[PDB]
């Protein structure tokens, strides 16, 4: 009837934020396969988030009509009214991947999430007046990028790795040297196969206790080279990334709507996923149009823009976005699910 | 011990804390310096959003660790 090949997700009330994330993770093929692999045989279908994700993924992959997510929200232990509260999509991502990661611990797919999304950074501190240096390596699953005053993703990363002065009110604690003035600089040691970028589109205004969303123009490319920001680069694997998904937030955080644009196969063929409606779109509708900064405009167009970006490493693309067939789904799973399409029938 | 927090303005500030401090405590110390209500704060470290109730030692947050402060863009 329509031609996208993909199905949407029904909105339960205010779950657009959840639907955008789910499409985003469903099309992270390698992760979907890992989830299908989780041991859900002896799980209570009403308390199991892993069974709920498997179910949502299976439907998205086989159904020909919008998919529901009530069993998913039920496995979170939520009551119906909880589906009517708006939420931040990056927040859902942090909490969900952590939950699924822990549930994967002890299983054959244990460690899958860190493998796909976790990277490492190095923080360098140095005292200006005392000869003392100290490093700190830290993992990350996404990068919050500074937007204000930044024209694009490059100026943003340049800003992320920029050395800062640990001055006056924030002087560095050396130890036996006490509070000293120092410089702090951050570099990346590794960038993951799948890169999640959170655009810092906020600022807190003291005269309202409110977060006023930053709708300024901020450009991000289809192709994103990041070798410049690695402490040490690798010739056989440059940190060249390809845009996969654009999570778009519309409105002020006084009410908004989430939608996600993806090119599932990483082939530049984009589609827009707005809850139950999946439609083919142009590259510009997914990219440029979500740069933001359309002011003096008295419309929603000004407050509609990219919040979260998903890039996939060029060298990992064919693996991360590997085709998933029924061959990849466990008989035990398929059967349990089809026995449900039954049990919900004769009743 | 001293830890760091990258604020909304993209600047790194210091916080004096103890391993047993709760995330609620930390959010509190941030309100003092940045003036942001704790209920609006989201602290991200090692890919995890720090849970109120838990403490710094629960997340193995040591001296010089850097936390990442973000707000929210709620949508439905």
């Amino acid at each position: 009837k329509k031609h996208t090949g993909y199905v949407g997700l029904k909105n339960q009330g205010a779950t657009c934020y959840m639907n955008s994330l789910l499409q985003t993770l469903f099309f992270t093929n390698q992760l979907r396969k890992a989830v299908y692999m989780m041991p859900t045989e002896g799980d209570d279908s009403s308390k199991s988030v892993p069974l709920a994700l498997q179910r949502v993924f299976y439907e998205l992959q086989h159904s020909d009509k919008p998919v529901g997510t009530k069993k998913l929200t039920k496995s979170f232990g939520w009551e119906t009214l909880d589906s009517f509260m708006q939420h931040d999509v990056q927040e859902l991502c942090r909490v969900l991947l952590d939950n699924v990661e822990n549930k994967m611990k002890g299983t054959c797919v244990e460690g899958t999430i860190p493998k796909l999304f976790r990277g490492k950074m190095v923080s360098y501190i140095q005292c200006k007046e005392v000869d003392y240096r100290s490093d700190r390596r830290e993992d990350y699953y996404d990068i919050q990028l500074s937007i204000k005053g930044k024209k694009n993703i490059f100026e943003s990363f340049v800003d992320y790795v920029a050395v800062e002065q640990l001055d006056g009110d924030n002087k560095y604690d050396a130890g036996e040297h006490g509070l000293q003035e120092a410089e702090k600089g951050v570099k990346f040691l590794t960038l993951p196969p799948v890169l999640h970028l959170q655009l810092m589109r906020f600022m807190y205004d003291p005269q309202t206790d409110q977060n006023i969303k930053i709708n300024d123009r901020f450009e991000f490319p289809e192709q994103l080279p990041l070798d410049e920001f690695l402490q040490k680069t690798d010739p056989k694997d440059p940190a060249n990334y390809i845009l996969h998904a654009v999570l778009v937030h519309s409105g002020d955080n006084h009410g908004g709507h989430y939608v996600v644009y993806l090119n599932p196969k990483g082939d530049g063929k984009w589609c827009k996923f707005d809850d139950d409606v999946v439609s083919r779109c142009t590259k510009e509708e997914a990219i440029e149009h979500n740069y933001g900064g359309h002011d003096d405009d008295l419309s929603v167009r000004h407050c509609t823009n990219a919040y979260m970006l998903v890039y996939i490493r060029e060298s990992k693309l064919s693996e991360v976005l590997q085709a998933v067939t029924d061959h990849d789904i466990p008989q035990q799973l398929v059967e349990r699910l089809q026995e449900e399409k039954r049990i919900e029938a004769q009743k | 011990m001293q830890i760091f927090v990258k604020t909304l303005t993209g600047k790194t500030i210091t916080l004096e804390v103890e391993p047993s401090d709760t995330i609620e405590n930390v959010k509190a110390k941030i309100q003092d310096k940045e003036g942001i209500p704790p209920d609006q704060q989201r602290l991200i470290f090692a890919g995890k959003q720090l849970e109120d109730g838990r403490t710094l030692s629960d997340y193995n947050i040591q001296k010089e660790s850097t936390l990442h402060l973000v707000l929210r863009l709620r949508g439905g």
